[PDB]
């Protein structure tokens, strides 16, 4: 067997207890599970190799960000997850996540995911950021956060409609799998 | 349903490259939602900012060119512009998701009883003496004898514009002018609508190239009860072309007029009417007097 | 009237232990959890040690306060408060004084603990502090 240690990080609330329970358990959290975090083992296919999946629902909390450091050490893969819906995430992937994970460990592959993908054309979360003066992650806003971070992908996920959850994950396997350039 | 619509005035296209004629009207599509609930009052709060979809005319042709191959033999011709309001009226008449994709607006909304007054006086802290003002364009169940107004609602409707020589159907700005029984344009006498100020002479949306273009652009109209008696209104049809000198050197190419009072006296009875564009000698359709002994209209 | 919520997700810890966030269940004898928590680092002799709230107090966790464990809520393992009791009291009545001066300080920060002082009451320390404080003297004054 092979299971690859995946720790899955992102703002409070943002859809990493949400994509995560998406992808290993297949149910959308309804509500706001607060993650302290989760240690879940999966197994699923990448591309012709059966695989299994030691995963991470991590706290969007900077409070237990010492005990989501804690699951810093030895991991493999940083899955960052930042809402579509809140950009704010996307800048504190760009100013507290990935740099936090890149100094507790550099050089590790790290996956950048939009959560809430539905919500990009979806009247409901234009309109809110809208009124919130900002905009849903456009997908080259995405890409421009992934080569930023050096990510080796950013992938947009619809935990709603379990949407790229499974593609997302098959993803972070496969950058432990096979290194990119 | 309360309609909006929206046309965007400025450039003919936003496209860089080249300068036009800054404030070319170019129409920029139209939102619907039916308010049968909306009339009976349910929806009863100053804060609902309901947020209605806008749904521009389609312009649907931007991911779906890249991605045809291994069999190609196409050609459509440019009806995403030149697509009948008519037709998206019918549309939205239909359509009741707007993907709008972000592109929408916020309203809050009540019903007021009673007159002007009343909106004015129980509730105008929602409607000062500032407050704009719009009046549907009828007549009341109610009526006080001296219902004081004097408003004209003229509809450019549609028009057949032959491309003749201009293999582009002739970009048509209806550009009319109210006159005295002299040729003599007034100020302000067309009146876009609510909220704002008349103008001296008013012009059209420019459709993109569009042989028999539909407008149902409709215009205030009031003057002086007694000169309106003696006054007339006169037409001119331009190819607003992409090319800001020639834009403007451009012409009426068509030439119309119509006069406010049946000669006889009687106002014009109201409904449709019917016109004739008209080209050639323009010192014959420019003279104070010459072109009222000229003939107008189609029936006339 | 309920119990509180009986599966709880929650670190445990251990002195060299790296922490881990399981899913604790609480109805459960809490010396079976603590058999299960020293598996956990490989550890048998549960009775032997406590799991305590990691948090401040370092409280041993017994049968009674397991329902103040919140989701985030570390627990740390260490020895039991008999354990511990017994540890400080033979470091208490001793003589080597630094050794004294770390015991002493940490039996007066664990004092207020009831859990460990059932067990350091059983054994009777602080008559082991009268001999380190009034023999402790005369044999190195
Ligand atoms: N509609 C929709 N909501 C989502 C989606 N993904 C996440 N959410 C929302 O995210 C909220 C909080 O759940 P998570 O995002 O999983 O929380 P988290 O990312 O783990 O952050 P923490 O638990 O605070 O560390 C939920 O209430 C969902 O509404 C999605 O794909 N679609
Ligand atoms: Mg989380």
């Amino acid at each position: 067997m092979q299971s690859i240690k995946c720790v899955v990080v992102g703002d409070g609330a943002v859809g990493k207890t949400c994509l995560l329970i998406c992808y290993t358990t297949n149910a959308f959290p309804k509500e706001y599970i607060p993650t302290v975090f989760d240690n879940y083992s999966a197994q699923s296919a990448v591309d012709g190799r059966t695989v299994n999946l030691n995963l991470w629902d991590t706290a969007g909390l900077e409070e237990y960000d010492r005990l989501r450091t804690l699951s810093y050490p030895q991991t493999n893969v940083f899955v960052i997850c930042f809402s579509i819906a809140s950009p704010p995430s996307y800048e504190n992937v760009r100013h507290k996540w990935h740099p936090e994970v890149c100094h507790h460990c550099p050089d590790v592959p790290i996956l950048l995911v939009g959560t809430k993908k539905d919500l990009r054309a979806q009247p409901d979360t234009l309109r809110r950021l809208k009124e919130q003066g900002q905009a849903p992650i456009t997908p080259q806003q995405g890409q421009a956060l992934a080569k930023q971070i050096h990510a080796v992908r950013y992938l947009e996920c619809s935990a709603l409609q379990q949407d790229g959850v499974k593609e997302v994950f098959a993803e972070a396997v496969r950058a432990v799998l096979n290194p990119t350039p | 349903s309360l309609v909006c619509q929206i046309v965007r005035v400025g450039h003919m296209e936003l496209k860089e490259g080249k300068k036009h004629t800054c404030g070319l009207r170019r129409p920029f599509g139209v939102a619907v939602m039916d308010i049968t609930d909306i009339i009976h009052g349910k929806v009863d709060d100053e804060e609902k900012q309901h947020f209605i979809p806008f749904q521009q005319i389609a312009m649907e042709t931007y991911i779906r060119q890249r991605q045809l191959i291994m069999s190609p033999l196409i050609t459509s011709h440019v009806i995403g512009e030149n697509e009948p309001l008519t037709s998206v009226l019918n549309k939205v008449i239909a359509a009741k998701e707007v993907n709008h994709k972000g592109q929408g607006l916020w309203v809050s909304l009540k019903l007021l009883p009673g007159d002007l007054t009343q909106v004015q006086k129980n509730f105008s802290h929602l409607v000062d003496r500032s407050t704009a003002i719009a009046r549907k364009m009828g007549f009341p169940e109610i009526i006080l004898p001296g219902d004081v107004r004097n408003d004209i609602y003229v509809t450019l409707i549609h028009g057949e514009f032959d491309k003749g020589k201009k293999k582009t159907p002739k970009n048509v700005e209806v550009t009319m002018s109210v006159h005295d029984e002299e040729g003599k344009l007034l100020e302000k006498a067309i009146h876009p609508g609510a909220g704002y100020e008349g103008i001296s002479e008013y012009k059209s949306v420019v459709y993109y190239q569009v042989k028999q273009p539909c407008w149902y652009e409709t215009v205030k109209v009031s003057i002086a009860i007694e000169e309106v008696t003696r006054c007339h209104i006169r037409f001119t049809f331009r190819h607003r072309s992409s090319q800001e000198t020639r834009d403007k050197s451009e012409r009426a190419f068509g030439v119309a007029f119509v006069k406010l009072m049946n000669p006889d006296g009687t106002t014009l009875q109201d409904g449709r009417h019917d016109l004739v564009v008209y080209k050639g000698d323009n010192k014959k359709m420019e003279d104070a007097k010459f072109y009222l002994t000229l003939p107008g209209t189609k029936m006339e | 009237m309920p119990p509180p919520a009986d599966i709880v997700k929650v670190a445990i810890e251990w002195p060299g232990a790296y922490p881990k966030l399981m899913e604790i269940d609480q109805k459960k004898p809490l010396s079976a959890i603590i058999k299960e928590v020293c598996d956990g680092w490989s550890l048998a002799n549960h009775e032997y040690f406590a799991l305590q709230h990691a948090d401040s107090s370092n409280f041993y966790i017994t049968e009674k306060n397991r329902n103040e464990i919140k989701n985030g809520t570390i627990l740390r393992l260490t020895t039991s408060p008999a354990q511990n009791a017994q540890q400080l009291h033979e470091r208490i009545q001793s003589s080597s004084m630094d050794a004294k001066l770390e015991a002493l300080k940490d039996l007066a920060s664990l004092s207020r603990d009831v859990t460990f002082a059932q067990e350091f009451i059983n054994l009777d320390g602080i008559s082991l502090l009268t001999q380190m404080v009034e023999s402790g003297t005369e044999r190195y004054q």
